[PDB]
């Protein structure tokens, strides 16, 4: 054999796969995080590969290392990476919207509380090992050569924003209801003299309602959020063609 | 309104038992008639997956029996009426308890 | 007279290194992002989105109506020069048309004439006009495009916090804070008319 | 085919060319030590012959070397 | 509204077993019938994973004697009910206690 | 054998990859996690600094990884310098007592979830390849760090709301509460000796 | 069979690959974060 | 297996390399000094033999401290 085969085609079968796990990596909710170092994400990334490798097919050998059709490769395996990462980023988001909307209803940071309940969330359903198995099946149904997001892909993918919205709402409309009715109902009943007003004082009554509101939001959070992840899921699934 | 996803599948699935059993009543040789379906999740994440099944319950007529051509019917009847759950996976039994199908 | 082997990869990293400008200079990221940095904005929200996620719903939207014209730079240029059928100069100028056709059908003929004059050169057509020239063009109309999207869409939301203000006003309590009730309002009508669709079909088809 | 067959057949050739190198070397060292103990059937052209090519080996496997850790070192400098 | 997954998938069992009860009541041996199921667990690892089963009691006619058929029959629409739980792991008994189905 | 000029190739390439062993095997990468959260809990974003954050966890990982380097030490160190083993031997006598204490501070679902991802059957936890353990070892060890820092994210969260609330009571809605919390943020860590208590169960979680 | 020259090549070969898709996955990345953190 | 016990052995190890090489460097310096001097009985085979052992542990004691010296600022300048 000449050793230039044997040498070329394994780092092709190796930095390919890693293009697109390392990607997804990057943009995903617990490995893309500001407080991990990137060493410690690279290692990862790498351990990763070089484990799930069997399961991975060979690559064809057609494409070369060392030409444009072998750039546009590598392109296109960071587009696959970064749909799956930014899902979970859509998620975790909509629970900070959920966070927000409500902070906002309270006459008032929240969001970071439900930020990092729903991190607990993602983590403790095993919402990372998932994703890590999703990212393999796109090997087998997606392989690297042929194959890349079509342009229905970044539609579906650009349709997350009325995603964001509409379950932000489901969640919070019940809450929110309550919110008004009770700032309604205190604004009709403390009508009658128009020297209380409300001004600050109404801002008080509305916070404590509405801390009081979210400590129910988190009373029924956890089946929103198995809805959701389902939804996402099948998202996933659907850019990966499984 | 308050149904919640896992609760809904039941309100469907439950609901084609109560029409099948009704597509049982109309036979001559069935009096009443009860399905029990298991439908699991497709869970790609599992390796393994205990598969569907079914086990219909039939409260006959006075008399009447069936040698194998009634209760081949039926079971490819109710087979194909669910989605999956193949044809060999479905138990019959009668008010007189004769084994009429394994699964 | 082909550049060689070694320049044509020098040419090829240093289109990689002003990737993020073709994207915000060149493509429709510019447009989008406007337009739902003013749908946050209208609505009571001030950084609930989040940056992140606007961006990234950009990029894929971008990557959706840059499809056409990504293809037919692919199919023109990309597909003769891997097959060895054109030369690096003659492939070059075939990605670069394809590009300067889509800024054109995003332009308008009253910003061409103010930076063609503005370049103090000659020229009698639009469609050999030097691509230096049009992109301050097509991003200045881009803005404008942009705005006037914007304000369409913020007259809706605008009309229901009217609505709410009036309505708490008429029935006399002059003291309670239009925006806290009006926020769910605006919401739940961004919701049931399902408004992130509508919008995406205004915004993606709104280049054709 | 997968992608650990790759892996697999690299590994192979890095342990052949390993025990290729390792060979010359045990083979140039029992060539010295006859030739100098004093033994009358080793020639001193084969001897020099054998430690050239010990040497060139392993000169190869040090390039080889060298290559890999600074590729590993540009590696772990990367934007991730 | 409020109730845990737990809750909800304990609920289901107790439908699905309600609804098995009430299908071997109609049996002519049987007269009252009581279920118990058991949940599994699904690990790859041998030592963890832990599969379902069944404990079923019934309260048989006056006289009579089950018969190893009747047992099997029992066993096999109790099988097919739930996904999971191979006939191997179904305890079955009656009144007088004496044993029928091992688990 | 290899023969002495191969052996000290050897031993020569990988102590440069011993940075490498220390990130994906030790427990350096758990610590660093738990004090990088921590550190973004308070207000302030650099005040430990990198490389103070770094020089915890290096003495951290040595204190309780002492064990792991006493069993290799004497297994494997020990045998080779008194010629009572070879190489290969001895390289492998030191992977045995790594490789069981990353075995034991990882996850089952995670182990299961990378052995169905490697595609190779192995009946038994305690038998899974290196090659597959270390992955499973980091992704449970960020888990667990991810669980760890952000249940002390909590307290500190806990002040913000408080604080924020008071303000936005009295009307003061432009006042930004961080300023304000951040004296009181300081205040908690110090009161409950925090640089102490962290560090303590730190040391005492690893088995 | 194999000649040095051909290792030599085969050397050369890999490391100029290698290094190829280094630098364009981090150009890549580069202006995926540089698009990333803007102001909306 | 406590981090005095380990840090003690390391050290020791660490120590008794570090006293190796010291005693090839005495030992190649006092035959140099003595033959340099004008001892008869000493070869200038045991001089060349030593200053070549010390030569290279000396060099090995060098490439192991910048392999130290470089891992440990790998992981203090890693970005956090």
């Amino acid at each position: 054999e000449y050793p230039t085969s044997v040498v070329l085609d394994w780092i092709a079968n190796y930095f390919w796969p890693y293009v697109r796990i390392s990607s997804m990596l990057m943009v995903m909710t617990v490995t893309g995080a500001r407080f991990v170092s990137p060493r410690i994400r690279l290692y990862l990334g790498l351990a990763i590969t070089f484990a799930v490798m069997p399961a991975i097919p060979a690559v064809p050998q057609d494409i070369e290392l060392l030409s444009f059709r072998g750039f546009m490769t590598i392109a296109e395996q960071m587009i696959i990476g970064i749909a799956m990462g930014m899902v979970t980023q859509f998620m975790i988001q909509t629970f900070v919207l959920l966070g927000q909307i409500l902070g906002m209803q309270s006459s008032l940071l929240l969001g970071q509380l439900f930020m990092f309940l729903t991190t607990m969330f993602f983590l403790a359903t095993d919402g990372h090992l998932k994703m890590l198995q999703l990212v393999v099946f796109s090997f087998k149904t997606l392989p690297i050569g042929s194959g890349s997001l079509n342009a229905v892909d970044f539609r579906e993918m650009a349709g997350w924003l009325g995603i964001m919205f509409q379950t932000a709402l489901s969640m919070s409309l019940s809450g929110i209801i309550a919110l008004l009715t009770i700032n309604l109902s205190f604004g009709v009943m403390t009508r009658a003299a128009p020297q209380l007003n409300i001004f600050s004082l109404g801002f008080a009554f509305a916070l404590m309602v509405g801390l009081l509101l979210c400590w129910y939001i988190l009373a029924g959070l956890y089946s929103h959020y198995e809805m959701f992840w389902t939804v996402g899921e099948a998202q996933i699934c659907r850019l990966i063609r499984l | 309104f308050g149904v919640s996803q896992r609760l809904e599948q039941e309100r469907l699935k439950l609901s084609r038992e109560r029409q099948l059993a009704q597509a049982i009543e109309e036979m001559k040789q069935v009096r009443k008639a009860r399905v029990l379906l298991a439908l699991p999740k497709h869970s790609v994440f599992v390796r393994h997956n205990q598969e569907a099944s079914a086990s219909v319950f039939l409260t006959l007529s006075t008399g009447t029996n069936l040698k194998q051509q009634e209760v081949d019917s039926i079971v490819d009847m109710v087979a194909s009426a669910v989605p999956g759950m193949k044809t060999s996976r479905i138990t019959v039994t009668d008010q007189h308890g004769r084994l009429l199908s394994s699964g | 007279e082909d550049y060689s082997v070694t320049l044509q990869i020098l040419a090829l990293m240093t289109m990689l290194g002003f990737l993020p400008a073709m994207v915000i200079l060149m493509t429709s990221f510019t447009r989008i992002v406007v337009v739902m940095s003013i749908l946050r904005q209208a609505m009571g929200l001030q950084q609930t989105p989040s940056n992140q996620v606007i961006i990234g719903i950009a990029l894929f939207l971008t990557f959706f109506v840059m499809s056409p014209v990504l293809n037919e730079i692919n199919d023109k240029a990309v597909q003769p020069y891997l097959n060895e059928q054109v030369t690096a100069r003659e492939a070059f100028d075939a990605a670069q048309a394809p590009m300067k056709a889509f800024m054109l059908k995003q332009t308008r003929i009253k910003d061409l004439e103010t930076f063609v004059t503005m370049s103090g050169e000659q020229v009698d057509n639009p469609e050999d006009v030097s691509m230096a020239v049009l992109i301050p063009a097509f991003i200045t109309s881009e803005l404008k495009t942009a705005f006037q999207i914007g304000f369409m869409l913020f007259l809706p939301f605008l009309i229901i916090d009217l609505v709410v203000a009036s309505v708490l006003m008429a029935m006399g309590m002059m003291m309670l804070s239009p925006m806290i009730v009006s926020l769910p309002f605006k919401l739940m009508l961004f919701v049931l008319v399902d408004g992130w669709n509508l919008i995406l079909s205004t915004l993606a088809g709104s280049f054709a | 085919a997968s992608g650990a067959k790759v892996g697999a057949d690299f590994n192979d050739l890095l342990t052949k060319a390993i025990n290729n190198v390792n060979t010359l070397q045990k083979a140039s060292g029992d060539l010295q030590t006859r030739f100098d103990r004093g033994d009358a059937d080793v020639s001193l052209s084969d001897v020099m012959i054998a430690r050239n090519k010990s040497s060139v080996a392993f000169d190869a496997t040090v390039q080889i070397r060298n290559k890999l850790v600074e590729a590993y070192k540009d590696l772990m400098n990367m934007p991730v």
